[PDB]
């Protein structure tokens, strides 16, 4: 299937608290593999996956220097944006970028990214044509014109279609065996009291990876897509994820309900019911 | 590897 | 616009009284990135609480996982208190061992 190399980059200004904090994080197929943080004792791009450890010293030097250059650009961007939005020099502000490429099974580029946000809102983004820009407001129109006047889309296009794709291929070769990790959910139902003649049945899915999962409750063939409570999928902290979905049912009718768990690691979706303790 | 960003 | 954090407090493994576990406080959907997270046992600040590095999602909002080692008991109360500029006061979410 498809793959992606994306860098998620942030600077946060701290007037009277020092220089802006700059963090740059790389992802292969949505998995963090590199990180740079300006607040580290000695700021360097670091491996965040073991398969990256085989990249030699010159790789780390070059990319550390690139990050330091991007840090400078972001520092400048922040001062510039302060003027564009006529904001006071004393406030804290954030700039964020998502940059990179998505490639299909056949190695062709599906999508190239270059999106900017100022203070958590869209600023400017490269269009799917890889030639033009969408500016979110008046201020971003200044940048749109500047980058048109610099041919920025062409320099960016060469990176996206060339450099990004080539490096993604290399990273995938080194990381395939690790990135392919799949952990199927292990599921169970818990039983909890509700006022009067009702009980809560909670279907748990634990230990799974990737995080993508669906949990459903059925009463006699019908999916209860109205009264089911569910939590956002959440990290266990150990590389695996957790989710639950619960339903309120009549006391004594617990065996009339079934939970189903859908995951990519499951050949057949799981079916389970409340079982009272052994 | 990342892109060398321009300034806004 | 500033985004208000969403908070989940939960254990890494199903809780069993007297057994060493890890308590998590997962905080999502906040902007700006500046955030203060405390974990509380019976209303008192817990000293060793580790924080994941901060990351952001495609909607630009930040997320982070705080965690501490703990051994649940029948009567001990745990909570996560989050202070963020999007909120007028610090938000305290209690651990429910059923959730």
């Amino acid at each position: 299937g498809p793959h992606s190399l994306r860098y998620f980059v942030t600077a946060v200004s701290r007037p009277g608290l020092g220089e802006p904090r700059f963090i740059s994080v790389g992802y292969v197929d949505n998995t963090e593999f590199v990180r740079f943080d300006s607040d580290a004792e000695n700021p360097r791009y670091e491996p965040r996956a073991r398969w990256m450890e085989q990249e030699g010293p010159e790789y780390w030097e070059r990319e550390t220097q690139k990050a330091k250059g991007n840090e400078q650009s972001f520092r400048v961007d922040l001062r510039t944006l302060l003027g564009y939005y006529n904001q006071s020099k004393g406030g804290s502000h954030t700039i964020q970028v998502i940059s990179g490429c998505e490639v299909g099974s056949d190695g062709r580029l599906l999508r190239g990214y270059q999106q900017y946000a100022y203070d958590g809102c869209d600023y400017i983004a490269l269009n799917e044509d890889l030639k033009t820009w969408t500016a979110a407001d008046m201020a971003a129109l200044i940048t749109k014109h500047k980058w048109e006047q610099a041919g920025e889309a062409e320099r960016l296009r060469a990176y996206l279609e060339g450099t990004c794709v080539e490096w993604l291929r290399r990273y995938l070769k080194n990381g395939n065996a690790t990135l392919l990790r799949t952990d199927s959910p292990k599921a169970h139902v818990t039983h909890h009291s509700r006022p009067e003649d009702k009980v809560t049945l909670r279907c748990w899915a634990l230990g799974f990876y990737p995080a993508d999962i669906t949990l459903t409750w059925q009463l006699n063939g019908e999916e209860l897509i109205q009264d089911m409570e569910l939590v956002e999928t959440r990290p266990a902290g150990d590389g695996t994820f957790q989710k639950w979905a619960s339903v309120v049912v009549p006391l004594g009718k617990e065996q009339y309900y079934t939970c189903h768990v859908y995951h990519q690691g499951l050949p057949e979706p799981l079916t389970l019911r409340w079982e009272p303790p052994p | 590897i990342n892109f060398d960003f321009n300034t806004i | 616009i500033q985004k208000t954090p969403q908070i989940q407090v939960y254990s890494r493994h199903p809780p069993e009284n007297g057994k060493p576990n890890i308590l998590n406080c997962y905080v999502t959907q906040f902007h700006p990135p500046h955030i203060e997270i405390q974990m509380l046992k019976n209303g008192k600040k817990i000293p060793k609480v580790e924080m994941s590095d901060m990351s952001f999602s495609k909607d630009w909002s930040f997320y982070i996982l705080a965690h501490t080692e703990f051994t649940p008991t029948e009567t001990d109360t745990y909570a996560c208190r989050v202070k963020h500029d999007s909120m007028a006061e610090p938000k305290t979410v209690y651990w429910d061992r059923d959730m």
